[PDB]
């Protein structure tokens, strides 16, 4: 679900890559659940480690920036995430 | 070449802005630097063209939001605001200043969108030199005077008017809203007269290695603290404990954020109260502190509402207390002040914040200041009594809020009068100038932290102190004093010596 | 615009193919109704159906909106205005810049002023006065019979308090509502508006279309369920809500109860009974008078904080100010009406003038504020819970004077607080040691010295879930309350019917805390103590292995009640009964042997020291001293 929101965020910002701070702040301000920024950061790290092809992270200077492929089909990605969750069970 | 790495970093991030240091241009080419100073408005387009061509040559597949713009900064002309002359018109200038007010977002047209009234033929006109080149004929039906301007379709740029402490600054596009009132900024921009300054760049370490080595050498002296006590206020005699307390207040404590705990930001800054007969060293000491300490404030015994003549909106002005944020505020004749102001003072003393709810205006302000107050006993003479209220008549709340209270009594001892008269008739330099930067370095660099031994010592001190009567606020003040002494020794850990010295000073003040 | 025609065709496609029933067919058929002329379309359905169209609409909303209206008209005519909802992104008022003009965004704010409904001429049929030529369908750039008019409303909105950066003046924004959006918003409400930022001659104005005010995830729901079944939920919540505060747990219980709050009731006579709780804390300095205010402010998002003297009468309830442009008089909101359905905290309540407290009087009890000033007549809701902090006269509780002489407050103000706690500071070595170690541990070990049973967000979710239940009062609770109030009232702070209503509210709050649909007498017994205690120490001293005074009284009460009930026993039998009754708490052998030790010691101590138990001749008979009540 959060991933979906993330997509919309990158749809809204007209930008190819965004910083951790701004993206996490916007996701928290738009998420259905009240969460801490650290939890959002760990969730983003988990998304990067599970699904690197869709979502990429780049270490620049003293920050890490987030880039995503907007042309990917959301349904197939959701199916892959469900399969991964089933496997982890 | 750092500029190729800068261009690569811009490529990675996609932000089309170049920051160029003017000293680098001066070193590389003095004539080019002179041309930049004389005619910035003509060399900036050339710089933009050159950097754009280089970047497109290196990486031609760049999808840039805007063309790369060059922002020179830190010109040699660091002229004072009062040194402006009619000679430097249309030249680059750099001014350091304080920001007072910032205007709202002002949209300015940069592309006029015109549409034919018959066939809906659309055209765009670039805005140039404050005049609109409105088309008179149609591009399809050739009908004269059939053009209509659409404000919504037109392109707008954000511009902001800012008052700098005064001069008027005009921030455009990206530079807009990057500066908050109450901050110190170095503004680099072109001077223009209609007078105003158009901003090009904003600017928001200070010690060489030899200075740090000298500071370490001085700190390795075990006597430096006492020597620094001798350094403070040379004209003041036999007030060594007062000088020690002033130095500890100058060092202050360390700031801690308790956001994870759910607690409010605890005060970490020291306040000292002085009480005695008038004509003593109170006023001179207050003047000395105000002059020595940067951002210091002197007041005698808050925010207010001002009507904006332009938008008829009620804006807020900051009093001396807010203006002295992160500084030291000193007050004379504390006793002679109105009770309403002293009632207000409780919040700033305790929570370091200030809340106003008046005439529908609700606001909260940060007030990180240290209060150094001087008071006069009500009898104008030290009547033999027991409690300080019996001589000064102050409420228990204000007295409990003070970290340190000192009393200036002129003793009836003849030798003291001899020494005072000799000091007067006979009425160091290496210390205070170094000490300003030393205090700045200590504030910026080091922060102490508490230990287990000091924990046990403080617990024992508290349980012993309560037998004399004791509030947890004096325990907090003792922690702050220990932190200040640890900063004095430039020690990253609070040890037994700091706690023992703080307890000694507190007990000496209580005994007196 | 070719892209506009493409957008119109794609919107027709979405209207005609979205689904196993097409959601919008019934809405389009109802659009024929004259009172219905705007269509509400979800943004999520638009984006899932196709992404290019969704992005184009989000980016060129002003460009394609008339084409969307044309598509709607064509679709309806085959068998009008378009409204959008559920945009996933929220934005701040300070974020509104010129770069966002024409973008479909939704903004959150609070309505402060309203203006009456006006007709706006959209397309006008003009008659030339020279040649009598009728010019029809003339759009307006910002014959009445043949022209088209649309209802209009103007709204003035202000920044929310939470989004307001410190030291910043909350900016105001103008909002234009048309057609069904008119009169859908009321002054003093917080709303999210979906629309665009248009350019008025320049000037910044927002055109809006819509207004804003079981399905929870499985794991959050299960966590809430599990924590709802905790037997020690009350104490765990009390400890977790104030992890860094030592002792004074009665204040913690009171503030938790006022956070839960009771239920409001309106009589058939139209009179509303307050379903909230007001709390007063008065104490000598150096206590935790303030810290509770800060904790409740940071925890509850609907909390407002204020100081005593700095607040005027106008700033608390409301003020009447003349509007510059309209040349009339309007109302500027006060703190109390901004704290609606929240909690308002006042610090240093004593320093406030009587002229301010008399203004507070009405909002205290009647829960509403009435203004009859300068030709302006109005009534406003003030549904707030007030938490007041104060110190006694001269800052120290002087025991040489009476209790009444130690509080400089008016009688009705004293009466209208449900809970009134007075804190007295005493010099005890064990309390000093505990306070010192807690403070130093917090100063040295900031994060590792915090053990929270439940997360703050979890507490917030549980409180939100619990506040919507409305428990019923049982007959047993009814007669228990009757007899308890009998006993209490048969004995300065006089106890009137207001205290009875407070007791009912407290029982309802206890019922809501435990997620019980009915009220039980145990809640009444719990609240009776809290209402009784009044003056309270920081911590009770230990009693000789040590045991607290409250537990000692509890054990004594239990044993006396059991013996007195059996009167209408043996030592071993009574101990066996006690261990049978306390089996719900013991979880280990060590706890059982500890409980046996404790009960043996307590029975011996009562037998030989307090004389409440008398021995009668290895298993001696025990009887109750006939003068214990
Ligand atoms: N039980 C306690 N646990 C932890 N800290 C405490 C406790 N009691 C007092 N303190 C400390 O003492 C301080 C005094 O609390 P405050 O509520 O700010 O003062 P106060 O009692 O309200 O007096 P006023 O009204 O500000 S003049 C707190 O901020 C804590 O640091
Ligand atoms: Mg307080
Ligand atoms: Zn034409």
């Amino acid at each position: 679900e959060l991933a979906r929101v993330l997509r919309s965020v990158f749809v809204s910002e007209r930008k190819p890559a965004l910083s951790m701070e701004v993206a996490c702040a916007r996701m928290v301000g738009s998420c259905c659940t009240i969460m801490s920024p650290g939890e959002m950061e760990k969730h983003l790290l988990l998304l990067s480690e599970l699904l690197p092809d869709w979502l990429s992270l780049h270490r620049i200077r003293t920050d890490t920036y987030v880039k995503l492929d907007k042309a990917a089909d959301l349904a197939h990605i959701t199916a892959r995430l469900a399969h991964q969750t089933r496997a982890e069970e | 070449p750092l500029y190729m790495q800068r261009l690569g970093e811009i490529n990675v991030i996609g932000e089309p802005f170049l920051n160029v240091n003017c000293e680098h241009i001066k070193s590389f080419d003095k004539n080019l630097y002179r041309q930049l100073i004389s005619y910035p408005q003509e060399v900036i387009p050339t710089f933009d063209m050159a950097v754009n061509e280089i970047f497109f040559d290196r990486y031609p597949d760049s999808i840039l939001e805007h063309q790369i713009q060059v922002r020179p900064f830190n010109a040699l002309k660091t002229k004072n605001m009062r040194n402006l002359n009619p000679e430097d018109i249309d030249q680059l200038i750099t001014i350091s200043g304080m920001v007072i007010r910032t205007s709202q977002l002002i949209p300015e047209m940069q592309e006029a969108f015109f549409q034919c009234q018959v066939c809906a033929h659309t055209t765009r006109v670039e805005m140039d030199r404050g005049r609109i080149a409105e088309p008179s004929v149609c591009g399809r039906c050739h009908t004269t005077h059939s053009m209509a301007l659409i404000h919504n379709r037109s392109l707008f740029s954000d511009k902001q008017m800012i008052k700098l402490q005064t001069v008027i600054l005009f921030a455009h596009n990206d530079l807009v809203d990057k500066v908050q009132p109450g901050d110190r900024v170095n503004v680099t921009g072109i001077y223009r007269a209609v007078t105003h300054i158009d901003v090009i760049h904003y600017r928001k370490k200070l010690f060489s290695e030899k200075r740090v080595e000298l500071l370490k050498e001085l700190s390795r002296k075990p006597d430096i603290y006492e020597r620094l006590a001798s350094a403070l206020a040379p004209s003041i005699y036999e007030h060594e404990d007062i000088k020690k307390g002033i130095l500890l207040q100058l060092f202050g404590g360390t700031r801690k954020d308790f956001s994870h705990t759910g607690r409010g930001k605890f005060r970490a800054e020291i306040n000292i109260l002085l009480c005695g007969d008038p004509g003593t060293s109170k006023s001179q000491l207050l003047q000395y502190v105000y002059n020595l300490v940067p951002r210091g404030q002197y007041t005698s015994g808050t925010a207010y509402v001002m009507k904006d003549p332009e938008t008829r909106q009620l804006v807020l002005q900051t009093g001396a207390l807010v203006l002295s944020d992160n500084g030291i505020c000193c007050i004379d004749e504390f006793d002679k002040m109105n009770e309403s102001t002293r009632s207000v003072l409780h919040e700033v003393m305790e929570q370091q914040t200030l809340s106003i709810a008046k005439a529908g205006i609700i606001c909260q302000l940060n007030a990180r200041t240290s209060v150094l107050a001087a008071a006069n006993p009500i009898e104008s003479q030290w009547n033999p009594k027991k409690t300080t209220i019996e001589n000064i008549q102050l409420p228990h709340t204000l007295l409990s809020r003070f970290d340190l209270i000192f009393l200036m009594l002129d003793p009836q001892d003849e030798a003291y009068d001899r020494r005072l008269a000799h000091h007067l008739v006979a009425l160091e330099l290496l210390d205070m100038a170094v000490l300003k930067d030393y205090i700045a370095y200590a504030h910026s660099t080091i922060m102490p932290r508490l230990s287990e031994e000091a924990s046990q010592a403080l617990i024992e001190a508290y349980v012993d102190m309560r037998k004399i009567g004791a509030y947890p606020r004096q325990l907090e003040s003792l922690i702050r004093l220990a932190e200040a002494h640890a900063k004095v020794r430039l020690s990253n850990k609070v040890e037994a010596i700091d706690v023992e010295e703080a307890k000694r000073l507190h007990r000496e003040a209580l005994k007196q | 615009d070719e892209v506009a025609e493409k957008c119109q065709k794609l919107f027709l496609d979405f209207l005609e193919e979205f689904q196993g029933e097409i959601k919008y067919l019934q809405l389009a058929e109802e659009l024929i109704r004259p009172e219905r002329n705007t269509l509400v379309v979800s943004f999520v359905d638009l984006e899932q159906f196709n992404q290019q169209l969704s992005t184009t609409i989000q980016e060129e909303f002003y460009r394609v909106y008339p084409y969307l209206c044309r598509a709607l008209k064509t679709f309806v005519k085959d068998r009008f205005y378009v409204a959008f909802q559920d945009l996933p992104t929220r934005h701040k008022i300070r974020e509104l810049t010129s770069s966002r003009i024409g973008l479909l965004t939704r903004i959150s704010g609070q309505v402060v002023r309203t203006h009456p409904v006006h007709p706006e001429l959209v397309s006008g049929t003009f008659l030339c006065l020279d040649c009598q030529t009728v010019i029809r369908d003339v759009e307006q750039q910002f014959d009445t019979n043949k022209s088209r008019f649309v209802d209009f409303q103007k709204v003035r909105i202000q920044e929310t308090q939470a989004e307001l950066p410190r030291g910043s003046i909350p900016r105001s924004l103008e909002v234009i509502l048309r057609a069904e959006a008119v009169e859908s918003a009321q002054a003093g409400d917080k709303c999210d508006f979906t629309g665009t930022l248009i350019v008025v001659p320049y000037r910044l104005v927002f055109l809006a279309c819509c207004v804003a005010p079981n399905q929870m995830t499985v794991k959050e729901w299960e966590k809430v369920f599990e924590m709802s079944q905790d037997k020690n939920l009350y104490h765990n919540l009390c400890t977790s809500l104030f992890p860094t505060i030592h002792g004074n747990d009665e204040v913690k219980r009171g503030v938790l109860l006022m956070l839960f709050g009771g239920v409001p009731k309106t009589t058939g006579e139209g009179t509303s009974l307050r379903g909230d709780i007001n709390v007063c804390i008065v104490g000598d300095p150096s206590t935790a008078k303030s810290q509770f205010l800060k904790h409740v402010e940071e925890f509850s998002p609907r909390a407002v904080y204020t100081s005593g003297k700095a607040s005027s009468a106008a700033g608390l309830t409301a003020a009447v100010v003349r509007d510059e442009e309209s040349h009339e008089f309007v109302i500027e909101a006060g703190a109390l009406m901004l704290a609606d359905n929240g909690v308002c905290c006042i610090d240093e309540f004593d320093k406030m003038d009587v002229r301010d407290q008399v203004a507070i009087h009405e909002a205290m009890e009647q829960q509403t504020i009435s203004i009859t000033k300068a030709g302006v007549k109005a009534t406003l809701n003030a549904r707030t819970s007030i938490l007041a902090a104060a110190n006694p006269i001269s800052g120290h509780y002087d025991r040489s004077k009476s209790l009444k002489q130690n509080i400089n407050l008016s009688a009705p103000i004293m009466s209208r607080f449900d809970l009134f706690f007075i804190l007295v500071d005493e010099c005890n070595e064990v309390t000093d040691y505990a306070i010192a170690r807690r403070i130093v541990d917090l100063h040295s070990r900031i994060e590792e010295s915090i053990d929270r049973v439940y997360s703050l967000d979890d507490i917030r979710r549980y409180l939100l879930f619990a506040r919507q239940f409305k428990p019923k009062i049982s007959k047993e609770s009814e007669d228990f309350i009757v007899e308890q109030y009998k006993h209490l009232r048969q004995r300065s702070w006089r106890i009137t019917v207001r205290q009875l209503e407070s007791m009912i509210r407290l029982s309802e709050a206890m019922a809501r805390m435990h997620c019980c649909d009915e009220v039980q007498p145990k809640h009444v017994k719990e609240a009776f103590r809290l209402l009784n205690k009044s003056i309270i120490r920081v911590e009770t001293p230990d009693v000789n292995l040590r045991l607290g005074f409250s537990e000692y009284c509890r054990i004594s009460n239990l044993i006396v009640l059991h013996l007195r009930k059996v009167e209408e026993l043996k030592r071993s039998e009574l101990v066996n009964w006690y261990l049978k009754e306390i089996e719900s708490e013991i979880d280990s052998e060590e706890e059982l042997i500890n409980k046996k030790r404790i009960i043996e010691k307590v029975i011996h101590r009562l037998t030989h020291y307090d004389h409440v138990l008398i021995e009668l001749t290895e298993d001696p008979y025990l009887v109750v001293n006939p003068n214990y009540l």
